[PDB]
């Protein structure tokens, strides 16, 4: 069905959008590399590898 | 023999202590059917840490 | 060409219509609202004018596609709604009931129940 | 480019008539091939391989 992976895609498409501002930050030093981006990636990560790829 | 235990693969900033370790033994005339053993450790020496994938 | 993208084939096959429903009925109400000029009570003579053939073709084409991806009673109810609540552009919304009542599959029975109930 | 390339295959009396005729071609797209899914599942994997090495390298330190 299609309403599941278009909700998917959105669920994707933020963390895409909040992962590249952090890029961003890193490349102008912004948050200035201290911890918080790591400990914040690594949420991001957490979200994901839930219930990562079911396969059909 | 050469056997050849690769602890990780992926090149950092900074070159590890090590990348590999790598053991060689003679074969002596084996023969057919016949089997020969070695033991290898993989396991921490240093930290209490191993990363895995280990290949061998 | 407005129009034409507005047409939803291309678009509502990648977006779930749930929200695009909301932005359709949206569209509808901005349509009927916006610039009551004519609110003259007396718009009687000019119903003849908004007769369906002599209201242009894409307005037509535009009620009709609005009318495909939404549903009729649900249609009718929201204009029972609107009208009651808030005042009206007249030659657009009753342009628009001469090209609902034919456009929809038999429906002068459940427009003619609201109009018993106003 | 899983849901991109998905939504592309997911896409692929007068008056009543033509309400009948768009309601049948937007009457929704429920499907979609399982092969090209497949296929981008196997792409995926290999990039998650490569993110959870990278993710022990870092929560390790």
């Amino acid at each position: 069905r299609v309403q599941y992976l278009r909700q998917i895609h959105a669920n994707h498409e933020t963390l895409l959008r909040e992962v590249q501002t952090l890029r961003d930050r890193l490349c102008t030093e912004d948050e200035a590399s201290s911890c918080a981006t790591a400990q914040r990636l690594l949420q991001v990560y957490r979200q994901l590898r839930h219930p990562s790829l079911i396969l059909l | 023999l050469c056997i050849q235990v690769l602890t990780s693969s992926c090149a950092l900033d900074l070159d590890s202590a090590c990348s590999a370790i790598t053991y060689t033994i003679p074969v002596d005339q084996l023969g057919p059917g016949a089997r020969r053993e070695v033991t290898l450790p993989l396991g921490p020496g240093e930290n209490g840490g191993l990363d895995l994938p280990v290949t061998v | 060409c407005w129009f034409g993208v507005f047409s939803g084939h291309t678009l509502g096959s990648v977006i779930s219509t749930d929200p695009l429903k909301r932005f359709f009925s949206h569209t509808l109400t901005q349509i009927l609202t916006h610039s009551p000029v004519l609110k003259a009570s007396d718009a009687v003579q000019m119903q003849r004018e908004w007769s369906f053939a002599r209201t242009h073709p894409l307005l037509t084409s535009l009620y009709r596609r609005l009318f495909v991806m939404l549903s009729a009673e649900e249609l009718v109810g929201h204009l029972q709604e609107v009208l009651e609540t808030q005042e009206v552009h007249w030659q657009r919304v009753l342009s628009f009931v001469s090209a609902l009542v034919v456009c929809f599959p038999e429906a002068q029975q459940l427009l003619e129940d609201w109009v018993a109930r106003l | 480019s899983l849901s991109s390339a998905i939504a592309k295959h997911e896409s692929n009396p007068y008056r009543k008539e033509l309400q009948r005729e768009k309601k049948k071609m937007l009457q929704t797209n429920l499907k979609v091939s399982g092969a090209l899914y497949r296929e981008i599942t196997l792409k995926v994997a290999e990039v998650q391989l490569k993110s959870d090495f990278a993710a022990q390298k870092l929560s390790n330190l």
